[PDB]
């Protein structure tokens, strides 16, 4: 866990009164899978 | 209706449909069925035209629909080749142009000396596979003025009846079309033209302008569908197109366009069939009528 | 295509091997008795693992291996001209054994 | 001068007094100030250029008085008014969430945000 | 026209409609005459017949005919023999376009499309 | 719609449209790849691949060919079964569980069979 | 036959042309938003970089590279691949983190040993802080980024609206930040966690910017490529059109000759 | 100059053009215009070739341009069809090959025994729709030795005339050339078929070597260009080609190439027309002439 | 294979296959670029471009026309040359190097000429 991870969570919290816009909502929702590779080898594409 | 080379069963169906809509009492069906001999087939459009001359000469008006001259061509081929006349392009007789031209010019809107007894005509030509390059189509396209080009993809895509209006033209144009309907469908032409150009888009980020065109265009296309064997009056042509022009249909969801149409018509009939009848009888859209109509369309849109 | 399914590429990998499997040397015909193993191997996906380039080598060797060891099996395939559950299993086992060449 | 900048905004990328909530407590930067780098904690921020004041609710970041009197403030997303009741309800749920489940720290940060929100 | 040219000395201008339909009429007459049709149906006497028509049009000492013809290219194929023979005779081509007319330009003439051998 | 009733007609219009869309989109999927084709498009495509194989149905005189005993389903029943597909109640069913089988009941059974 | 096989092939080419036109326009549409984002992002980056410059931060190693899941966006994939390979001659044993599939495939071939972390789902969206933050968080936790006191990131700088030059930049480790001399011409408490925080914050801020620069180059490349496609397709339309016209005429003539021969008898 | 199948008006302008350049007095014109009858056209090249043979059989050197044999083909086609001989391929009769071949082979460089007669044949073929695989053209190509294909794209695209050299061959042409115009022009055909390749793959990475070739090639192409009815002396052509080959057109920016040509020629005459006189008489370049030209070209380049 | 030796036949087979690949990818090459070809394929394409160029061998009777002295290349030499090219041994040199020259030894030598 990182300092900027703390800030990330805060930014997500900040997109919570109700006066919000789609671009804001999009900036806090994203889909990705970090596929931890290995030496060829590769642990699964575990969701980010 | 000039039934050329059509199955006797098919023409029987025609007869039945016509009887069903009680149209036999102004309909005349010159019938040369599929079985009927090639001399009869050759002279069949000529004969039909002659029937028309009596009406035309009498100064009355009439409409002769030659269906289909493509089969007239084949019959002429059969005659000519059997008469050992020299063959010509696409194994069609050399003077097939001459035949078609003779038939197709007998239709006429006479001088005011002769009381302008119209003999409107609508020949039907069957395209082999959309092969407008084919000799019999090329000839006919030149001879006639105006084309309606129906398109199979559109038929499949549920635009029934399917008229591909990109490939349809009317050179007669503004001579026809009531003044009212001209006013409220000039806009329609331009909008649809754009919808055709903007048809290419169908994919990510789509500009609002493009999207406005797409929405409006789809709704218009949906509006122009028609249940076959149900025609709609001019007094109902004018409101429906007016709505589309005013983009009042743009808001209405696609599934409800069909429902909108009939409902709007009934709503208009209940609320103000005075307006519809006035529109019909004036035949020219008065600003007061366009005003009342604008109100009416809005009112219906709200419900 | 801008995207290729893993499933399509499973097919692609199998398919490629099949094409190499089909090939036969001109002026050299081949006994049906020795076409039954090869097709079994291919269809049961044994060859899918085996690398594309060396499929031809594998084909030659596989036949030699069956001629050496499972010549009893070959005789049966010929003799009964149909494959029983047991024969299919014997053949399956033989093929599995030769996947590791 | 001042740069109040974010990835998707450039609010105040002149400015006279800026009031910031920082790891050093709360800090005000006015004209020439010593050249510092301080990480801004999750914050309620006021920026004043003249007497006019604009209020931002800020996700924390970093603050850096540059020696050229450019107050680089960088943060992820801000207006205070946009941020701020329904959020208080959601945050209450998030407070519950810390009980059950890195997620503990995440929910803890959410509680911190709830305190900051309560400040608004 | 020749009465005008030769016997009134005048320079005159003779319009023709479709010269495709000139060709079409000629092809048919050959076929009626029972001659073996030449490539793409057109009369075997295609060249000569057009030749007579378009060499009786010229500047004589007396006067000159000038002829504007309408070329209704079939299938828009400029490879087709009926257009090809026409293009051999033509000196200039004026290429009216509807795109240009839609730009509000009357003349309808598309300037870039038009090409002349009289512009030299 | 008169001859075979409004329901039959409407159902068949929906099938035709679904397929016509699928064919129209087939070119787009070919080069561009299905991804940026809508969620709505994906449901339509998914139904189309399924409908395409729901048409499939073995024949008794192709025990010679396919080797699968024939299946012939009553017309009224077929209209109903295709209607179900369009309604998307069986859009959780695998594509191959529509392949070469009879009615909706059979498709469901083959879904269960494939599941096992 | 010839005619029909020509005709279908010409139709194929036509459909391709239409698609390449459509795509190219849509690419332009996507490009406008992409560029807008990149400005704002870059402005933020410049503020942090202002610190790093004034600080003069200086400098196994990490190599991070970015090229989207999606393809057909020019030679972004392979120019970047070539420049990664060049900098993989600068340390053979460096650990490559591939952000997005396209760069992953190419480098994986060149050295499969070095592929250690990889990220999927990148290409779908336009860069966002959320993504950058999580990738960074995982870089720190998973890759223990600080252990490698050299970090370098690769991206595609969209040099001009018609060009892209693959580019790299050095991300400043906490060690670099510590020992940079004009770090001392800025001030904060020794009890502050600022070296370890500031490292992390610019790990992400630089990374988001790198992603933004790349993304703009990607969408731009796609526009360029699809435009060039339309041109290439047009030429093919013209070549098959001449073939079509010739073939059409030839068929008419050859059939006619047969008919004549029959009549002659 | 044999004018077959051409507008009688146009031919009269041509004749007037020839009489404007006072060239009529050294030339014969045979004419078989478009108006003139097809059998006359059939006999027209053959008769013309007879006229040529009288000069040839005096041992005198001559030339004959048969413009356009494509119109002879149409004529023989007409004649054959009207003789109802079976239609050949593309409706051009089956004996069409014989027609062209008998015509073409009646021209030739005779032997010393025959007094070294020559009749240089230049037959001019009009590719219909620019089809370079058309039946009549391919048949002609096989008979003829070398072809001088001209490219329409280049013609429109700024060369009038535009002699495509990619599809121009001359089977034995190079052996008849003046040794000077072999030396100066050595491998320039190869070089510009390297330019052809270079611009093929230019549209992509360019090596500095490739750029050098491209710069030479493009610039050489500019140098080739010439405008109608402006011919260049044999002597004059030698230095210009020397320059380009010796890469002095890398030394001239593309815009000023035209200036370079005229100025260079004026320069050469003024600097020393003695050199040009040497190349005129010697017709070969000695080591001294090569050096003198190298020196002279360098001299002009500087100014 | 029997008639002209298995190795010759194998070499020739590979040349034919390679060239057929190149012909196949003529479509893709034109419609797209070269970079939009798969890397594996791109190697094949580069090899094939070399093979095509390698095939141009000056003729002695055409030595005048080409302007290049003719080349007569032994059958044993020819086999050697193609064998190498298929194994990409000398492949790393210009396609102009392969163009209009004789055997592999000549190609190698012309690489030096071009390299200067």
């Amino acid at each position: 866990i990182s300092y900027a991870a703390y800030l990330n969570v805060a930014a997500q919290a900040i997109r919570s009164t109700e006066l919000q816009t789609a671009s804001v909502l999009n900036r806090s929702q994203t889909d990705a899978f970090y596929t931890q590779y290995k030496n060829a080898s590769e642990p699964t594409p575990i969701t980010k | 209706y000039v039934a050329v080379g059509q199955k006797r069963s098919t023409v029987a169906q025609l007869v039945q449909t016509l009887e069903q809509h009680d149209a036999m009492k102004y309909s005349i069906i010159v019938a040369a069925t599929a079985s009927e001999a090639a001399p009869l087939q050759y002279l069949a459009p000529f004969t039909a035209a002659s029937i028309g001359e009596w009406f035309r000469d009498n100064g009355k008006h009439a409409l002769i629909v030659y269906d289909d001259l493509s089969k007239q061509a084949v019959a002429y081929r059969q005659l000519s080749l059997l008469l050992r006349r020299p063959p010509g392009r696409e194994a069609y007789p050399g003077d097939v142009f001459y035949l078609h031209s003779r038939l197709l010019e007998r239709a006429a809107k006479l001088s005011e000396k002769e009381g302008s007894g119209s003999l409107t005509a609508l020949p039907v030509i069957e395209t082999q596979g959309g092969d407008v390059s084919a000799y019999i189509p090329t000839n006919v396209i030149s001879i006639t003025d105006g084309q309606i080009f129906l398109e199979a993809e559109l038929f499949y895509k549920g635009i029934r009846p399917a008229i591909n209006v990109g490939l349809s033209v009317s050179r007669v144009g503004s001579a026809a079309q009531v003044k009212a309907l001209k006013q409220v469908a000039g806009s329609l032409k331009l909008f649809l033209a754009q919808y055709r150009e903007v048809a290419a888009f169908a994919q990510s980020d789509l500009d609002a302008s493009t999207k406005q065109t797409l929405v409006r265009g789809e709704r218009l296309t949906q509006l122009l569908k028609q249940n076959q064997y149900s025609p709609l009056a001019t007094e109902e042509q004018v409101p429906l197109i007016y709505a589309g022009v005013n983009g009042h249909l743009d808001g209405i969801e696609l599934s409800r366009i069909g429902e909108f149409e009939s409902s709007f018509l009934s709503y208009l009939k209940s609320n103000h069939n005075e307006l519809l009848t006035e529109i019909r009888e004036k035949g020219e859209l008065s600003k007061e009528l366009l005003a009342s109509l604008k109100s009416a369309t809005e009112s219906f849109v709200a419900t | 295509g801008s995207d290729l399914d893993a499933s399509t590429k499973q097919t692609l990998v199998r398919g490629e091997r099949l094409t190499q499997l089909l090939k036969q040397n001109q002026y050299s015909p081949l006994a049906t008795e020795e076409q039954v193993p090869l097709i079994y191997a291919g269809v049961n996906g044994h060859l899918d693992g085996i690398e594309l380039s060396r499929i031809g080598e594998f084909e030659s060797s596989f036949l030699s291996y069956l001629k050496s060891n499972h010549n009893e099996l070959l005789t049966e395939i010929r003799e009964k001209g149909e494959l029983s559950k047991e024969l299919l299993a014997s053949l399956k086992s033989a093929t599995e054994s030769f996947v590791a060449t | 001068k001042l740069q109040f900048a974010l990835p998707h905004e450039t609010l105040y990328s002149e400015v006279t007094q800026v009031n910031l909530p920082a790891k050093s407590g709360r800090i005000g930067v006015l004209a020439n100030h010593v050249p510092t780098v301080e990480q801004l904690l999750p914050g309620v921020v006021e920026v004043m250029e003249g007497s006019n004041s604009k209020k931002f609710f800020i996700s924390g970041g970093f603050a850096t008085v540059q020696p050229d009197s450019q107050l680089c403030v960088t943060a992820i997303e801000a207006p205070l008014e946009s941020f701020s009741e329904n959020i208080k309800n959601l945050l209450a749920e998030a407070k519950k969430n810390v009980s059950s489940s890195r997620e503990a720290a995440e929910a803890a940060i959410q509680v911190e945000v709830l305190e900051n929100l309560q400040s608004v | 026209a020749e009465y005008f040219r030769d016997e009134e000395g005048q320079d005159v201008l003779l319009f023709i409609d479709n010269i495709f339909r000139f060709t079409q009429a000629g092809s048919e007459v050959s076929a009626l005459l029972g001659r073996i049709p030449s490539a793409v149906g057109y009369q075997p006497t295609l060249a000569t017949d057009m030749g007579l028509l378009q060499e009786r049009i010229t500047t004589t000492k007396k006067g000159s005919v000038t002829s504007v013809q309408a070329v209704y290219v079939p299938a828009d194929d400029l490879t087709d023999p009926a257009p090809a023979t026409t293009f051999a005779h033509l000196d200039a081509t004026t290429v009216l376009s509807r795109g240009i007319s839609e730009l509000g330009i009357y003349p309808a003439v598309d300037p870039l499309d038009s090409k002349s051998r009289l512009l030299d | 719609a008169a001859v075979v009733g409004q329901e039959h007609y409407d159902v068949a219009s929906k099938v035709q449209e679904t397929l016509q869309t699928y064919k129209s989109l087939q070119d787009i999927i070919a080069i561009l790849g299905m991804d940026e084709l809508s969620e709505q498009d994906k449901l339509t495509v998914e139904r189309a691949r399924k409908i395409q194989r729901f048409l499939s149905q073995p024949f008794a005189v192709a025990e010679v060919f396919t080797g699968i005993p024939g299946k012939l389903v009553r017309l009224k029943d077929t209209v109903a079964s295709f209607k179900a597909v369009l309604e998307g109640k069986y859009d959780n069913i695998p594509e191959h569980a529509f392949y070469m089988v009879g009615g909706i009941e059979d498709v469901v059974a083959k879904a269960e069979k494939l599941a096992a | 036959a010839t005619l029909k096989e020509v005709e279908m092939r010409l139709k194929s080419i036509k459909n391709i042309e239409k698609i390449t036109k459509t795509m190219k326009i849509v690419a332009s549409t996507r490009l406008s938003k992409a560029e807008k984002a990149k400005i704002s992002a870059k402005k933020m980056d410049e503020a942090e970089q202002l610190f790093y410059k004034n600080a003069e931060t200086k400098n196994k190693e990490l190599i991070v590279a970015i090229t989207s899941d999606k393809g057909l966006c020019g030679s972004i994939h392979s120019q970047l691949a070539k420049a990664v390979r060049r900098h993989l001659n600068d340390q053979p044993n460096a650990d490559i983190v591939t952000i997005g599939d396209k760069i992953k495939m190419q480098l994986l071939r060149t050295h499969p040993n070095n592929i250690k972390l990889s990220i999927n789902g990148i290409g779908k969206d336009a860069p966002t802080f959320q993504e950058s933050a999580l990738i960074a968080d995982k870089l720190l936790s998973v890759m223990k980024a600080g252990t490698y006191p050299k970090i370098s990131i690769f991206y595609n700088d969209p040099v001009s609206s018609l060009s892209f030059e693959p580019s790299e930049k050095p991300i400043f480790n906490a060690k670099t930040i510590e020992q940079s001399p004009s770090f001392g011409k800025f001030e904060i408490d020794t009890d502050a966690n600022v070296p370890r925080d500031l490292f992390e914050y610019t790990l992400a801020n630089q990374m988001l910017t790198a992603m933004a620069q790349g993304y703009a180059a990607e969408i731009s490349a796609r526009r360029n490529a699809m435009d060039n496609a339309s041109k290439n397709a047009g030429d093919m339309i013209n070549r098959y059109s001449i073939l079509y016209n010739r073939t059409r005429q030839a068929v008419i003539t050859n059939e006619l000759v047969d008919i004549i021969t029959g009549a002659s008898s």
